[PDB]
DNA sequence: TTGCGAAGGTTGTAGTAGTCCAGGAAAAA
DNA sequence: ACCTGGACTACTACAACCTTCGCTTTTTGG
């Protein structure tokens, strides 16, 4: 909350459209909090979309309480320098942005230990996250409301605490694509408690788009607010994704907020 | 047209607005004016008040349009001292009295709590089987169990509930603490038999809530 | 004697609150809003108020309710923004009224009314009278109010005359309740068409159950509830129970409010909703304009007059 | 629970709100207050008293379940506002949880026949003269209270009134007999209490403590009767004994059943002890609760309709 | 008819008049009320104010009779605060200035 | 900024000092222990009258003249006209061209009398409600008398005023021109004189030059212009108000209301312009 | 982890008027 | 021995925040 960098105006004339988008965010904030949100970002390369995304998403959140959101890249592996570059472009200290280095693990590796661990019947004791992954964060960690169940210093609690997260989409996809174990607990809690930003989505291969659609649907089903970001979005993809988000949002409104209100998503370009 | 002007300025702003307004209307109160004026006079009054306004200026103008009707024309300066109709708050305070943090809007929290708690109390029940106990006490080579313990738990639950019965039946039966007895295990349609019995989730086998609990 | 000096038909204010708490402060009934770092107290002139509709995130205390009842002011909870309080399957509940019980109302009208409500044919005659009055008022409002014409409400007189005459012919010939209901629906659709034409709105379709998204449907759904409040207070003031509906009871609980509301739901609500949607206004502006228009047309007086006349004619025919 | 028959609960010092789809009471005594054992179903009704508030969401939930709600005054009387009960007929069959009533039909089925109204008035008078005896004679607590009731004079007056009531041809004669019995009972109580000569001043102009006590007891009893008729579902205007013009007739007719048998002793006792208003109010409420008045009023009101339909 | 009421009350009288007048009209200012009302309600207002008035009470009522014309109906309490037409002095001073 | 006709206030002060206080123009009146300051809305005033026991400070006159308001002293009445403003010239040029020639000056003097008579006729025919034949006869007789010399015109006007006074007295049922009617007439005459001075200054014609009362007294044009409205409304108003048994202040407020309701200033200015135009036409 | 509104006491601020001293003005078309 | 503005100086009315504490209301034409 009260981050000056996202509020400061920009003097360079090449960076005025960012101010325009930031103003539109306030213009649309009120109705988005109640009905939803589905944003697009078609700024051409070289316009520094990262700062625009940060500022726009911050503007939507209520100023009194603060803001939370996560950034996901369509990259198989996220090198540390990329995360630090994101920090620099956003201008956030190491105490406010966690980085999830590495890539996703293999499915079959966990199997052999599980069969070995099945001798004791404690199959519920498997770690939530893989061992390779590490969360580079050094902020507050003592006043976690969920500290009891997730572990004092396990990766899960660190992931949940950080107000802003940077990761790859392969690290959130286990929310809906998980078939065994409890790999979907931490990312699902993250989805419920925060918001989402997808970056370079069309970088995905053609045959991986069903999974992305399912993730977007579930993201809309638990009260998040999605914002794609790229400059080469073919219309069919955008239409399909909007339909999925709306299908998810309709179910959510039954179980939250004032009953009876209509379903009018608050789109933007 | 006759209008009513009310000021809610403070500090030096008050003296300025008193100076500007007292040229057009007779003073009907310590902060109220009223007089018949023409349109041009009103426009020039608005201009003059706008020119020299400060942070602590708040002046409202009401028009008595006709019979039993009056409207708010404009507000000069701060707009947080009046609501839409031009009324003003009577009192103020800092201590919260709405205290709106006690009540939440999770309209299905209780259903989730009940379904989960009931599902929790039965979930690992299948670990009572002799094969499972022997595996627990077995230190030698392990043999994978012919059936997953969750499936055994589901079969035990299905046998207890009794096929084809409405929800209230098994709910009441369970709730009655006096009722005890192992006479309902004769309906445990084991899946090791030569003829495979129908799946527990078919329409005639379980009532709705039973299936909701069984899935978990 | 002191608080109730002003008659119900001469009071001016009608209220619709949200996100507020109603309580007694220093001997007065006030509602408190929130502004972040401060809270404000706003006063309510109970001696100049008729009804009170409470929306979302509201609450009220016993002392406030005791004060309200003493002055004969009705209170009713409603789902915010024109949507019903509670809806499920075929169940619907638009408002949950809390009528006063400490006051004693006249005994003539109740006795005359209950003296026919248990007779089918007399109920049919009462319904016919209701519809006749509705058509007459519609013609009066649409062809005799110059304020609507000045605001920009223009309708081809000939089409309106044709529609109303056809409706009157069909209505008076209705043999049973169902024909009356269907004919009323037909007239409603025709009036929708005419109103849409008058202000060049274009193509319009009326949704149901508050599922509309275009401004016209939302404005109409919200404007319905003000009529419900006026009808409720009009029925109470005469001492007639809300349950003794004559036309709409078959589909609602406490139908007489809906029956007596229909007299006004088309004379001043439809034109004003369409005008506002054309202007691109918002909920607050439409609500304010509609309330002013009702007060200028003296709707509550008309509702009371019609109820008295229907009861008297029912008695006389016997 | 004021009455076992009505199933009517009373709440005080409590905030009613909803947390996760369930109505919750917050009050001192935490999660041990017995307000958690209130069946929320079609067969419940809630009355909120001193120091209470209700949220809009709570009343949405209550309406979903089908529970009526009313705001009463300190102790359960008087009634300020409440919901309304709809009628039950072959037609007019909406889909809602609220359970409707049927006594309005039976009541209206005879109120238009003058002779049946005469029979009903007779029944009311008989009930009052019956209860006066029990209150003024059998009560051991009242006997220990201090005011001394002479059996002979009270029996003579009760028998005389019973004879007069049985032989009243028109309403006016019944009213005259009622006035005579009231005056005689007033005199007997005044003699018993040693208060001296007393009268029932008009407009409540009487400055003596007895006048104030009588007015306050009257106000409490009218409130209780209003609750009674609301619970049952009959309207206030449909008077039985009073004139057809006098507004609120039925409330006073039903209220009279208990007034002369419960209020009268208490006012004189308080005047003799010279107590304040609050203590007198508390004493009246305690006596009303012990005598279980509301149950008797409801039972009598149903019994009249039952007899009218049986004799039909 | 619509009316404009201005309160010049002082000390304890201020709270009482604020309590009574708040039942009938909305507040347009720290000491100003304005709403439409009927003659009977206005008479009740005046009577109630007179009954419980004190030495410091000062209330005035103006009537907007028509277009570009207004009248003073009555004053309750001290009439020294208002002049004949109903206006109010802008300032006071104990120091003699007229001489 | 506001046309002089639109301004809706005219003051007549007494026992008060007019001074500037904190940049505002206010007048002070004693009360006893304390003294009071009442404000004058200069931008909504047409003229100001100072009675007995009042004084003014130059700093106030500066503001008054700056705003355009007019000032004058009474007890006939001496007027101070703000010279710091520049007024239209063409109307004055036409009026002086008319007034230079005695022959032309003779014409139209009865024209104002005719206009006043027409105004009286139109005004008499519903406020006075809250004989037509006799009134019409008197109007026709007056018109016949008015339509050779200026002295005859003055005598005819005096006869018309006497007849109107008699008719008004009959309607009231109470006249001689000590009674409250005479004092009320004097006060109304003072107020009408103020309105006439205001209108003439608004037009820009010189006050000194007169029409029919020039020999009578200084500034005869003001009295002549006042006569039109004086006959039209001052008489019935004063008669009714005196009959009601009302104080001077009540009568004055009533007269101001009646003049305001009638839009008298517009009447007088339009009639003055019309007379000037017709006189120019005759030339 | 715990109602609701009133009365009395305490604490802080804006607002009003008296005192004394100093300067004396308004800028077209 | 003139007349306003400004700076400075008391010095009261207002308003809210903190503690206890009782819980009604005339109740009359019904």
């Amino acid at each position: 909350a009260r981050h000056k960098g996202f509020t400061r105006r920009v003097e360079q004339p090449r960076f005025r459209w960012q101010d325009k988008a930031y103003d539109c965010a306030m213009a649309c904030r009120e109705q988005a909090m109640e009905h939803g949100f589905f944003g697009l970002n078609l700024a051409s390369t070289g316009c520094g979309k990262t700062l625009a995304n940060g500022r726009i998403l911050y503007a939507l959140a209520d100023p009194q309480r603060g803001a939370r959101f996560s950034i996901a890249l369509g990259l198989r592996s996220l090198t540390l320098q990329t995360g630090q570059a994101y920090r620099e472009r956003l201008g956030l200290g190491d105490d406010d942005l966690a980085i999830l280095v590495g890539g996703s693990a293999a499915r079959e590796l966990f199997e052999k230990q599980q069969e070995r661990l099945e001798r004791s019947g404690s199959e519920s004791a498997q770690e939530l996250l893989a061992e390779n992954s590490h969360v580079h964060f050094a902020g507050t960690l003592e006043d976690g409301p969920l500290r009891e169940w997730l572990g004092r210093n396990s990766a899960g609690n660190r992931l949940l605490q950080a107000p802003i997260l940077a990761c790859t989409i392969d690290h959130l996809m286990p929310a809906s694509e998980s078939l065994r174990g409890g790999h979907q607990i931490a990312p699902l809690l993250r989805l419920m408690t925060s918001d989402l930003v997808l970056d370079e989505v069309d970088d995905f291969d053609i045959d991986d788009l069903p999974a992305l659609s399912r993730l977007v649907h579930w993201a809309g089903l638990f009260g998040s607010r999605v914002l794609l970001s790229s400059a080469t979005l073919p219309p069919a993809l955008v239409q399909g994704l909007f339909e999925a988000y709306r299908s998810g949002r309709e179910i959510f409104q039954r179980h939250r907020g004032a009953p009876g209100r209509a379903t009018e998503i608050r789109c933007a370009w | 047209m006759n209008i009513l002007l009310v000021s809610q300025c403070e500090k030096r702003a008050l003296s300025e607005t008193r100076r500007i307004l007292d040229q057009f209307a007779e003073r009907r109160g310590e902060r109220t004016w009223q007089t018949p004026i023409t349109q041009a006079g009103l426009d020039t009054l608005r201009r003059l008040l706008k020119k020299s306004a400060r942070r602590n200026t708040a002046v409202a103008c009401h028009w008595i349009r006709g019979r039993d009707h009056s409207e708010l024309l404009w507000i000069v300066g701060d707009a947080s001292r009046f609501n839409a109709q031009g009324a003003v708050p009577t009192n103020r305070t800092c201590r919260d009295i709405l205290r709106k943090e006690d009540e939440n809007d999770w309209h299905s929290a209780e259903d989730i709590r009940l379904l989960t708690v009931m599902a929790a109390l039965f979930h690992d029940i299948g670990k009572a089987s002799q094969a499972f106990q022997a595996k627990l006490r077995n230190r030698g080579k392990p043999m994978a169990d012919a059936y997953r313990h969750e499936w055994v738990s589901l079969r035990l639950f299905e046998a207890f509930v009794g096929p084809g019965s409405s929800d209230e039946d098994w709910l009441r039966r369970l709730a009655d603490k006096r009722e005890t007895g192992d006479a309902w295990l004769s309906q445990l349609a084991r899946d090791d038999r030569q003829s495979a019995p129908p799946g527990p989730f078919q329409k005639s086998r379980l009532p709705p809530l039973a299936q909701a609990v069984g899935w978990l | 004697s002191e608080l109730k000096t002003i008659l119900h038909s001469k009071r001016a204010n009608l209220y619709y609150l949200q996100h507020c708490r109603v309580l007694v402060n220093g001997g007065r009934v006030e509602y408190v809003t929130d502004e972040g770092r401060h809270s404000h107290y706003w006063n309510i002139p109970i001696a100049n108020t008729t009804s009170l509709l409470l929306g979302t995130g509201t609450s009220i205390t016993q002392a406030a309710m005791r004060e309200l009842a003493r002055a004969g002011v009705l209170v009713g909870f409603c789902g915010g923004g024109g949507t019903p309080l509670f809806s499920a399957n075929e169940v619907d509940v638009e408002v949950s009224w809390l009528t006063p019980q400490s006051e004693y109302r006249p005994t003539e009208y109740l006795q005359r009314w209950v003296g026919f409500w248990f007779d089918e044919e007399k109920r049919l005659v009462a319904a016919r009278h209701f519809q006749r009055a509705r058509l007459e008022r519609i013609r009066h409002s649409w062809l005799e109010d110059r304020v609507l014409r000045d605001a920009g409400f223009a309708v081809d007189a000939t089409a309106l005359a044709v529609a109303v005459e056809d409706s009157a012919r069909a209505l008076e010939q209705a043999p049973n309740h169902e024909h009356l209901l269907t004919e009323e629906a037909r007239l409603s659709k025709r009036l929708f068409k005419l109103a849409a034409q008058a202000t060049r709105y274009g193509e319009f379709v009326r949704a149901k159950r508050g599922s509309g998204g275009d401004p016209a449907n939302r404005f109409l759904d919200h404007g319905n509830y003000l009529a419900y409040g006026l009808a409720a207070t009009a029925t109470w003031v005469l001492g007639i129970p809300h349950g003794l509906a004559v036309l709409h009871g078959k589909t609602r609980r406490g139908g007489l409010v809906f029956d007596v509301a229909d007299l006004i739901k088309d004379s001043l609500i439809l034109p004003q909703a369409f005008l506002s949607a054309m202007r691109g206004d918002e909920e607050q502006d439409f609500r304010q304009a509609c309330l002013d228009n009702l007060s200028r047309a003296q709707a509550l007086d008309f509702m009371i007059d019609t109820l008295k006349d229907v009861a008297q004619r029912s008695t006389v025919s016997a």
